[PDB]
C-alpha cells in the first residue's frame, strides 16, 4: 500500500557562519519510490544536489539520502522539499539552526 | 552478512527502472550499471579475491534480469499485476541464508530450501508466480547454490579483504541547539551527535550523575561520508533548564565522554 515518507534535515557540522558544512535530508519510509526532493537555500531551489542509491528497509518502505556542501551565513535559511503521491502538497522541513542570543 | 537489493518499478508494458546494489554489512559495496550492464565496484576490496569469475557473475546476473522483465511483462496479466507496479527483491547471507520478493511493497514470495513458496496471505496470485518461478527447478537449483554456496565464498573475499573498514573507530562530535519549542513556557533541549562510527552509541542529557529519563533519543541517521548522526531532545519548563549537560558515550572515545552544558547563550547568561 501507500506510504507517507518521514523527512529529516540536519548538518554534519555545527552552524558556524563562513565555515562549509554539509546539509542533509534524510526521507524514509514512503511507497511507491517515485520521488521529488530538493534542497531549498532561502526558497529557492540548490543546483547539483546529490543523493545516495535508492534502498529499503525491511518493510520494504524506500529511504533515501539527499545532501549538498554549504556554508551558512547569519541570514541564510535552508529547508528540504519533498513530493510524494500521498502527498496533497509538497512537504517542506526547515533545518533547525541556533542563531545565539536574540538580544545582544 | 552481504546481501543485494533489487529495486524493479514498471511503469507500464514498455517503460522500466532498475536498481541493483550490494551490502556487506549496513556498508553499500556494488551497484548495478544499467546502460553499462556491468559491476561497478564502489571500493577497491570490492572485487574481493575473484579476478576478472566477475565476467560470469556479470552475464549470470545479465541473463536473470533479462529473464525476469520479459517474463514479469509476458505474465502481468496472468498474474493480476496492473501497472504501475514495484517489485523488490532482497537476497542475502550470513549460518544464514534469505531470498525474499515483495509486489506493491508487501510481502509475495519468498525462496525456501529449494524452491520459490509463496507467503499465504499473498493469496492464488503468489501461487500462479511460484508456478512461473518454479516451472525450471535447475535455474532453482542455480539459485540455491548462490545463497548456500556461492556467498559464503563472497564474504570470505570481501569481509577479509575490507576488515580494516568496518572495524575503524571514528570519534564523534556534538553540539547543543534549541528545539522547535514544543507547548507554552517549555523549552526543547536538543543534544546533536554527528560523525561517529561504529552505530552503537550511548547519549542522555544529565542533571549531573542523574539521567534524565525524558531524553527522546531520535533515528540514528546515515552521512554520506560513511558516519552516523543522532538527536536526542529533552523537553523541560524554562525555570528548570539549570544545571543539564549532555553526555555521549562512545566505544571510539575509551571512556573519555564527550559532555556538554546547557550554558553561555544557551541559558542565556547575563
Ligand atoms: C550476491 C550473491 C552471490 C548472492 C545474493 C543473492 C542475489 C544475487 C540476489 C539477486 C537479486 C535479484 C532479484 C536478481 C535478479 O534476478
Amino acid at each position: 500500500i501507500q506510504r507517507t515518507p518521514k523527512i529529516q534535515v540536519y548538518s554534519r557540522h555545527p552552524a558556524e557562519n563562513g565555515k562549509s558544512n554539509f546539509l542533509n535530508c534524510y526521507v524514509s519510509g514512503f511507497h511507491p519510490s517515485d520521488i521529488e526532493v530538493d534542497l531549498l537555500k532561502n526558497g529557492e531551489r540548490i543546483e547539483k544536489v546529490e543523493h545516495s542509491d535508492l534502498s529499503f528497509s525491511k518493510d520494504w518502505s524506500f529511504y533515501l539520502l539527499y545532501y549538498t556542501e554549504f556554508t551558512p551565513t547569519e541570514k541564510d535559511e535552508y529547508a528540504c522539499r519533498v513530493n510524494h503521491v500521498t502527498l496533497s502538497q509538497p512537504k517542506i522541513v526547515k533545518w533547525d539552526r541556533d542563531m545565539g542570543s536574540l538580544v545582544p | 552478512s552481504f546481501h543485494v537489493i533489487w529495486i524493479a518499478s514498471f511503469y507500464n508494458h514498455s517503460w522500466k527502472q532498475n536498481l541493483v546494489s550490494g551490502w556487506l554489512s549496513d556498508l553499500q559495496t556494488h551497484t548495478w550499471d544499467s546502460n553499462s550492464s556491468t559491476i561497478v565496484f564502489l571500493w577497491p576490496w570490492s572485487r574481493g579475491n575473484f579476478s576478472n569469475e566477475w565476467k560470469e557473475l556479470e552475464t549470470l546476473f545479465r541473463i536473470r534480469t533479462i529473464r525476469s522483465f520479459e517474463g514479469i511483462r509476458r505474465y502481468a496479466h496472468e498474474l493480476q499485476f496492473e501497472y504501475p507496479f514495484e517489485i523488490q527483491v532482497t537476497g542475502g547471507c550470513e549460518s544464514g541464508s534469505f531470498l525474499q520478493l515483495a509486489y506493491q511493497g508487501s510481502d509475495f514470495v519468498s525462496f525456501q530450501n529449494n524452491s520459490w513458496l509463496p507467503y499465504p496471505v499473498a493469496g492464488n496470485m503468489a501461487k500462479h508466480f511460484c508456478k512461473v518461478l518454479n516451472q525450471n527447478q535447475h535455474e532453482n537449483d542455480i539459485t540455491h547454490n548462490l545463497l548456500s554456496d556461492t556467498c559464503p565464498r563472497f564474504i570470505l573475499g570481501l569481509l577479509d579483504a575490507g576488515k580494516a573498514h568496518l572495524q575503524r573507530q571514528v570519534k564523534p562530535e556534538a553540539w547543543l541547539s534549541h528545539g522547535p519549542s514544543p507547548g507554552p513556557g517549555h523549552l526543547q533541549l536538543v543534544c546533536h551527535v554527528s560523525g561517529f562510527y561504529p552505530k552503537p552509541v550511548w547519549v542522555m542529557w544529565m542533571r549531573g550523575e542523574q539521567e534524565q529519563q525524558g531524553t527522546q533519543r531520535g533515528d540514528i541517521l546515515p552521512s554520506a561520508d560513511g558516519t552516523w548522526y543522532l538527536r536526542a531532545t529533552l523537553e523541560v519548563a524554562a525555570g528548570e533548564a539549570a544545571d543539564l549537560s549532555c553526555r555521549v558515550k562512545h566505544s571510539s572515545l575509551e571512556g573519555q565522554d564527550i559532555v556538554l552544558y546547557w550554558e553561555g547563550s544557551l541559558v542565556p547568561r547575563g
